[PDB]
């Protein structure tokens, strides 16, 4: 499944 | 004289913008971080009374001595921006990319990393500083020394014992009391984000993506994780803030014993 960065 | 004291290299990234660089005085590798004034949320004041971004205030408070925190070496003010000169480890990789490339980390390695993050956060709190954006993206690995370094205090605040009602960190690392009530206390919110981080390390990705998952308080383990590690994670992710462990209780936890030294961590796991 999709691992992604998360912005602040 | 900022353009004549550092040699600017390639872009490292942006969100402001960060460049690789070299201090011309002694070939020290640095990072050059540009912050646009029109984007500064919270402002602070130095001892000199000069008004600066709170990020500069916080960085000065934690940059005394050695630690697992990225140190501010210098800063400059421009008409529309502040420029921050930071240490730069070389070679370096941030923990987000590291976990993406390697998958779920062996518990021995997650233990070493998590221990070092706890010591770094303890140092921030002792200096009066709350980071408020602990996550794998904001952790750098010095691959040759096996040392971790906290970066990006742009969402941080002075540490206090009363309730916070503002937040600009990463929502999927924020605790259920922020999601439900837009209120949190600093230390227990930090411990929650450390629980997310530890799950991330031993499972290869964060446990929750959606508000409903954050407040639901069910932790499903998608990878084989020891019973002792599961218990520490679930304790850090207790729904009620007062049920979460203190830093002392985390570091006294049975899963945390017999940590590797940083040099050993590099030799066994990073070289
Ligand atoms: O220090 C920060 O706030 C920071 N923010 C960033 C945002 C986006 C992309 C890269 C970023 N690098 C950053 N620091 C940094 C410092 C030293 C080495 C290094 O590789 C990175």
């Amino acid at each position: 499944r999709k691992r992604r960065r998360h912005p602040s | 004289p900022l353009e004549s004291q550092y040699q600017v290299g390639p872009l490292l990234g942006s969100g402001g913008s960060v460049y690789s660089g070299i201090r011309v005085s002694d070939n020290l590798p640095v990072a050059i971080k540009h912050v646009e004034k029109d984007r500064i949320s919270d402002w602070g004041e130095l001892p000199n009374g000069t008004r600066v971004p709170m990020e500069v205030v916080l960085l000065k408070k934690v940059s005394s001595g050695f630690s697992g925190v990225i140190r501010l070496l210098d800063w400059f003010e421009r008409p529309d921006s502040f420029v921050l000169i930071l240490e730069r480890p070389e070679p370096v990789q941030d923990l987000f990319d590291f976990i993406t490339e390697r998958g779920a980390l062996q518990e021995e390695l997650a233990r070493s990393f998590f221990w070092q993050v706890l010591e770094a956060v303890r140092h921030c709190h002792n200096c009066g500083v709350l980071h408020r954006d602990i996550k794998d993206e904001n952790i750098l690995i010095d691959l040759n020394r096996g040392e971790l370094k906290l970066i990006d205090f742009g969402s941080g605040a002075l540490l206090k014992d009363t309730v916070y009602t503002d937040f600009d960190g990463t929502r999927v690392y924020s605790p259920p009391e922020w999601i439900r009530y837009h209120r949190y206390h600093g230390r227990s919110a930090a411990v929650w984000s450390l629980g997310i981080l530890l799950y991330d390390m031993v499972c290869g990705d964060i446990p929750f993506e959606h508000d409903e998952e954050i407040i639901g308080g069910q932790v499903f383990f998608r990878q084989r994780v020891s019973s002792e590690c599961q218990h520490l994670i679930r304790w850090c992710l207790a729904l009620r803030p007062s049920d979460r462990p203190t830093f002392e209780e985390i570091q006294n936890h049975p899963w945390m014993q017999d940590v590797l030294l940083p040099q050993e961590t590099a030799e066994i796991h990073l070289h």
